[PDB]
DNA sequence: AGGCCGCTCAATTGGTCGTAGACAGCTCTAGCACCGCTTAAACGCACGTACGCGCTGTCCCCCGCGTTTTAACCGCCAAGGGGATTAC
DNA sequence: TAATCCCCTTGGCGGTTAAAACGCGGGGGACAGCGCGTACGTGCGTTTAAGCGGTGCTAGAGCTGTCTACGACCAATTGAGCGGCCTC
């Protein structure tokens, strides 16, 4: 029922490709796990607010629009999913 | 002799290509499972719209690319081309986090 | 049917044909521009509300909106927006 | 015996819905009264910004020999206008990619 | 002839003497405290208006305000504020 | 002929005004209608928050052997708490100075 | 009554004092004019907002409430001036 | 011989002395003259509440201070103690300036 | 036909559901709770009796009980107890 | 005819029975006359201590993945608090066990 | 100058009232979750190739420091009117 | 929006070292050339769960009559709470 490890599912070549999109030419081996940790922290911050929205909505299925609300709260407003 | 590129060449080609390209670079379904397993860390048995998973995705990679641009700025400010995690923690402190 | 939901597709399309009669548009870009117009609408509306409290004004007028534009929107964009809105409000004042 | 019910957008000579903007401001909790030139002025600002963004998007689509507006074209247009950039610094475009930005120190000799 | 300007001086003085009867105060510290109470009041009130708009609520209730507490107020302070807020609404409904 | 005046702040048993917070929320143009638990909950939250501000101020003043609160005490109170720092990362304080904070590289040997 | 060179009125030892409050030990010679320029830009932004407030308030005297609101709009909210 | 401290000792004495200080580090009259000077460019004959001038003073002082913790975090990141204006520009541009 | 036996059941149940709304109760833990309540009640009551004797006071007020809290309970929880007790007598005199 | 009554527990807004604590004080042979602040102060103190130990019981139960309290959790909560140990040093707990406490010489290597 | 204490003022709120808000119930239905299917993308992995990072000694130089000087800052003083505000 | 007033700011002025300004012996700082251990981009085969496209379905998303809790608002009245003060 429960899942224990899918932060590994954000794989190392995915991080490598993003740092290429992020412009990093050489990536330490120490980078991948701490990037996983800090994105872990940020996603917890986003989804905690999203859950707060979710039972503030009396719903059980999470929608994208509250994700938009939470990201716009955190100063990371995204275009392409509002409404 | 099989062809082999010098280090950084394929990296620079990748840099050019994913600056050119716009698609997601992380697998969507392990990402989705991560979303669900951290959801149950807050509230169990939550269901997720695939749209919500994707919006969370490009939020995640955009946030990441912003951090890596700041990381590159710190690393070249540290006179470096390879980033080490002190760069990312420094930029995280600079962002007020 | 379903409930009619308001979007800015038709006005973006009319303005697009004003500026580019020849091109098409993706619905993803249409939604991004809908998010844009709603976001900037909320930015300017909240700032006009801020100045309405700062000036203790129960009514937000075009003076307040122009003030908010001069705050948020930078420079030449701000002054040509002033020109465009002034021209529009003179035409609407003259109907 | 009423005359023609004319649209306020065309009264402003404009495309953006004056009725929608004025109604949203009446229902958006900013001021209970909204000055008459306020939504007309606001929608004029919106249409001016929208028109210049759509012009940049069409020119960028023509630059990459495409005839349809793409979120990549939106990224490459808005992120390359510095007043639009600092107007929208913390704004994410979904599937827009990034600007092509290689540092000069990263480029070889 | 002068006009009254409202401030939170007597209440902060009350709770200060409630928590520290022997502790004094400076007036500019009270200026910072007034800035504190207005700043956080506007933060949470704007968040509550956001939640009212998002869930289409024309009424900002206890659920909206505690939702804003869980959003903006982080961690341990949030759960305490939940605890005394629940206590306060409970004893208010008994009042 | 009339019920006795016993204020809703005393009904909450809290020093923060229920009436003043409620009228500032209603005047603040957030909603025309505000649920009854909202201002009493908000006043409870604010009075609690200002309370731990006051113990942090009090023991900061007690550390510096003065009975009166100075905004230097407020600087030391705010910036030494991680949740208050997260509350007030971007907030500037009048005449507070900074934390006593020296990097280890600046010290001799 | 015109003023010309009061950016140098923010003195070099004042810059040193601020960096001592900022915890900077050693300060290059290139620093002081760059600090003058960036504070000039920051002040220009803040008082541009304040001037916008004052003309929209139809006033002539610059008030600290406008300073407070301008700093709020730059994410630099200040406590202790009647806010 | 006159008593002479080693370079950096008086600097660190200034560090502790101005962190324990709470007072303003700017002369009041030339700062007021500068704000009148710059604001006269944007609008003529502008008058200033002296309290507003002091608020501008304190906000500017603290803003430059926060810029300086950003700066010396970049400097210890760049393994230097003599900060140079590229550190400030790094802090600004990573901050988004 | 039986006779009532009193306990501290529902009050501890209330405050546990105040601090932990989702946490259950084993009954012999509740017996330990009742015995703890009576034990500490008797300790403080005997302390109030001896202080009443030593001050020659035939009336035991909140000053005696505050003294008893100061005596038995060491430091931190004692000053906390003074805090809610002062707030409680304050709100009770206001009620 | 009569004012509708609140409990003095509700007048304090505290859950412990003020009437019961007061009558057990007056019938416990400590003083024939009892000041008004004494039983409400006592009940507030008691409710705080029971609330604190119940918070310890709850989070200790959540540590052991058990939804409900057990006196093993009570043993762990009393014995791992210094001030409650000072309160209950000589106090025996039914079916509580002890701390997991192994001396350093008892451990191998 | 905190604070305190006598003076005023608007603010706060109770009883009632009239109206709408959203909560709960409830059905419905369409996409989420689930399940079994095929596929080459992912992947991650050990490997030998080329390159990163920060460090010794040095090298050059760059402000930090320590008093002197100095002119204008600061704190004080008497004068003008600007504009900010406040009832209409 | 006309008044206006009074109070709060703006320019002026008679001295003052606090503050700025200045030049100098000086230790520290910054930091590239280059050896050197080395930390990771890279060819490229392999696994397997990811991707794809494919199905029955129901938990909840969303929609629709209800109805009662729910909270705002007006003449009134108050008890707290603020404009003043002075003084320890």
């Amino acid at each position: 029922k429960v899942l224990r490890d899918n932060i590994q599912g954000i794989t190392k070549p995915a991080i490598r490709r993003l740092a290429r999109r992020g412009g990093v030419k050489r990536i330490s081996g120490l980078i991948y796990e701490e990037t996983r940790g800090v994105l872990k922290v940020f996603l917890e911050n986003v989804i905690r607010d999203a859950v707060t929205y979710t039972e503030h909505a009396k719903r059980k299925t999470v929608t994208a629009m509250d994700v938009v609300y939470a990201l716009k709260r955190q100063g990371r407003t995204l275009y392409g999913f509002g409404g | 002799k099989p062809h082999r590129y010098r280090p950084g060449t394929v990296a620079l080609r990748e840099i050019r290509r994913y600056q050119k390209s716009t698609e997601l670079l992380i697998r969507k379904l392990p990402f989705q499972r991560l979303v669900r397993e951290i959801a149950q860390d807050f509230k169990t048995d939550l269901r997720f719209q695939s749209s919500a998973v994707m919006a969370l995705q490009e939020a995640s990679e955009a946030y990441l690319v912003g951090l890596f641009e700041d990381t590159n700025l710190a690393a070249i400010h540290a006179k470096r081309v390879t980033i080490m995690p002190k760069d990312i923690q420094l930029a995280r402190r600079i962002r007020g986090e | 049917k379903r409930s009619r939901k308001e979007s800015y597709s038709v006005y973006v399309y009319k303005v697009l044909k004003q500026v580019h009669p020849d091109t098409g548009i993706s619905s993803k870009a249409m939604g991004i521009m809908n998010s844009f117009v709603n976001d900037i609408f909320e930015r300017i509306a909240g700032e006009a509300s801020r100045l309405a409290h700062y000036n203790k004004r129960s009514t937000i007028t075009s003076r307040e909106i122009q003030t908010a534009v001069r705050l948020l929107l930078p420079g030449e964009l701000a002054k040509h927006a002033v020109s465009e809105g002034t021209k529009a409000v003179t035409k609407y004042t003259s109907a | 015996a009423r005359a023609k019910a004319k649209t306020r957008s065309s009264r402003a000579g404009l495309q953006f819905p004056v009725g929608r903007v004025h109604r949203l401001l009446r229902k958006g909790n900013y001021s209970e009264r909204v000055g008459a030139g306020a939504p007309v002025y606001l929608a004029a600002v919106l249409e001016y910004l929208t028109a210049e963004i759509l012009e940049l998007a069409g020119n960028a689509a023509r630059d990459n020999k495409k005839t349809r507006i793409i979120p990549r074209h939106l990224q490459l247009a808005i992120r390359n206008d510095e007043e639009l950039n600092k107007l929208l610094g913390r704004v994410t475009i979904a599937q827009g990619g990034v600007l092509p930005n290689i540092q000069a120190v990263l480029l070889p000799k």
